[PDB]
């Protein structure tokens, strides 16, 4: 009968999410640092990890 | 929260640093071998209460 | 390419590379084999003159024609402008080739085509 | 004045959905089974359904 | 103990929304009043906007 | 909500029009330029009381 229009109550955002919580993804490659002595450090590809 | 283990009679950590670039550029020319992602790894006493 | 929501689903090489504008990356995602993939890359560098529009690129990937100077030509013609049969491209018989399949395989130089 | 914490009752996850009710789809084409001539079953593109 | 279930009421849909609120987009270019004359007025590239 | 402005002693608008097309063009036949998107632009009073 009477509208007690106190207004809403919200001060924080609310967020839904991906079922895994991570959407995008960039493939990548393991890299090992080979000592660059006397200069810039060199880099090669690891063999332990998957490529 | 990294696990502490004793060596040298002292308790220290076992954090390791691992590096990653784009296999995305797996193929192409040299020089352009630069890292872009750094990951820190660890071991922790995982435990679920309830 | 664009519409990043699309960058979740399995993209068709056509659906991601042609009408849009893909780099080597989305192409590779679609294909997963650097050999034919860099065949595609060689075409793409050749189809730099064939970036737009659609057909311009569908035919360019088809390989049935030479783009002017023929940097894209992947056919099998064995006759010169006078019909002279061409030498072996990889070998140097009888004249030494300055730029050959060891140098520019991106133009896909066959036996004598 | 005083907090009666209990957590809450949230034992069933809640999912939102796309306005089409279907994610993404991949154009497909119809076929039909041309009777296997003894050996491999033959497959012929249909004409009844659109491309 | 007694399920006084009279259903619910959800006439108004409850669409969620994305952060920027504007997902897809498409680089376009601003065609200034590069007007032809006589017939259907032409158009061409402007230099008063980012491309 | 166009901010009315008095010119010649009469209140009028400041709305303008802006026209947009795609971005690639030379890519294909040049003059093929056509309008596709129209934006009317203007000015308003922006206030955030609460
Ligand atoms: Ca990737
Ligand atoms: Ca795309
Ligand atoms: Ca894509
Ligand atoms: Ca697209
Ligand atoms: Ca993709
Ligand atoms: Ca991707
Ligand atoms: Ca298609």
């Amino acid at each position: 009968r009477i509208i007690e229009n106190h207004g809403t109550e919200d001060e924080l955002p609310n967020y839904c999410f991906p079922l895994g919580g991570i959407g995008v993804t960039d493939t990548y490659q393991a890299i090992k640092a080979t000592n660059g002595n006397g200069g810039a450090t060199t880099w090669a590809q690891d063999n332990t990890f998957a490529e | 929260q990294g696990v502490m283990v004793e060596q040298n009679g002292k308790l220290e950590s076992q954090v390791e640093m691992q590096f990653f670039s784009t296999s995305v550029n797996a193929m192409n020319e040299a020089n352009a071998i630069q890292p872009k992602l750094l990951l820190y790894s660890e071991d922790v006493n995982m435990e679920t209460p309830d | 390419a664009n519409t990043f929501l699309e960058e979740v689903r399995k993209g068709n090489l056509e659906r991601e590379c042609v009408e849009e504008t893909c780099s080597y990356e989305e192409a590779f995602e679609a294909l997963e084999s650097s050999t034919a993939t860099d065949v595609f890359w060689a075409k793409y560098t050749a189809c730099e003159t064939a970036r737009t529009p659609r057909d311009k690129l569908a035919a360019c990937l088809e390989g049935n024609c030479a783009e002017g100077l023929g940097t894209n030509y992947r056919g099998h013609v064995n006759i010169t402008r006078s019909g002279i049969e061409c030498q072996l491209w990889r070998s140097r018989y009888p004249h030494k080739p300055e730029i050959n399949s060891t140098t520019h395989p991106g133009a896909d130089l066959q036996e004598n085509f």
